[PDB]
């Protein structure tokens, strides 16, 4: 698909590595079906090593038009290590590991309602270090370019179904380890403006940060460019 | 407690508030309760203001802003 003015929606590449287990494999199911009608998955694994060479993530992101990757591995250094990963121009742009904790809960362990697919979810950030801290900023980010789905100028009022909640676990000093970050995905209901009630619909996940890539100051300008 | 900020054209809204880590730890009983409170809150707050914005009726639909948080491109400028 050839560059445009105006992009199209991110695709993102789901990529159980070699060492992805049961566990790992049911988060990634749950997390990547909140990211469709816009996601790829590959149903077999890859022995992908992302800080040792990052080369197979650039041919996947080119091969299967996807700008965004999960890579899902799991030792016991880096339990349930999701590795996200941008690309721009199919070239690694950054990459951050986050390793979910054993507190994970999963669609299944929340009373089904119903959930319409594709819409465009709304997003709350809970902490300052998401406008101040270079990690945080990268989180933020992320998840934002990751989910936000269409950019649309029209927003149909009765499409606000949903939203992910993003909340850093408490406040910290530089020199103290870097909290973890709450994922959260509620349903909106509501009763008589109204007051808004949420429902937690999954997944629950408590991300552990782990190492980092980043672009270079001229990567950042191209990328960032008007 | 300062002010939320607004990114209506992402449907986002930031939030610096202080959090403490002992509501939020992984033991504390109503950890669930307080993160859902913090954006139920929130959330109520994004939607007053995403419900202030001009609208049309082709159906009730808002007119979003352009999004404000720098995003990197996918693929170079054309």
């Amino acid at each position: 698909r050839e560059a445009k003015l105006v992009e199209n929606v991110k695709q993102a590449l789901f990529i159980p590595g070699q060492s992805c287990n049961k566990n790992l494999h049911d988060i990634m199911v749950d997390l990547s079906a909140l990211k469709k009608p816009d996601m790829k998955r590959f149903n077999r694994k890859n022995d992908i090593h992302p800080f040792e060479d990052m080369s197979p993530l650039e041919f996947f992101s080119e091969k299967n038009d996807c700008s965004l990757m999960v890579l899902m591995t799991s030792s016991k250094k880096r339990k349930n290590n999701m590795t996200f990963i941008r690309t721009f121009g199919y070239k690694i742009y950054d990459m951050i590991e986050l390793m979910v904790a054993d507190n994970f809960k999963l669609l299944s362990d929340f009373k089904k309602l119903t959930f319409t697919v594709g819409l465009k979810p709304m997003f709350t950030f809970q902490g300052a270090a998401f406008d101040t801290h270079p990690v945080y900023k990268q989180i933020k980010s992320l998840f934002l370019d990751f989910f936000r789905g269409e950019s649309t100028d029209l927003q149909d009022v009765a499409g606000l179904q949903h939203v992910i909640s993003m909340t850093i676990q408490g406040d910290f000093q530089d020199g103290e380890p870097l909290p973890n970050v709450l994922f959260r995905v509620y349903k909106l209901k509501s009763y008589k403006l109204p007051r808004i009630e949420l429902v937690e619909i999954g997944p629950r996940l408590d991300f552990k940060i782990g190492r980092i890539h980043t672009p270079s100051p001229d990567m950042v300008t191209e990328a960032h460019k008007k | 407690g300062p002010e939320a900020v607004y990114d209506l054209g992402n449907l986002a809204a930031f939030d610096s508030n202080v959090l403490d880590k002992n509501d939020l730890d992984s033991s504390n009983a109503r950890r669930e309760e307080k993160i859902k409170s913090l954006t139920r809150d929130n959330v109520q707050l994004l939607i007053n203001q995403l419900l202030s914005l001009p609208m049309k009726t082709t159906m009730t639909l808002l007119q979003l802003p352009d999004p404000t948080t720098d995003l990197p491109r996918e693929k170079p400028l054309p």
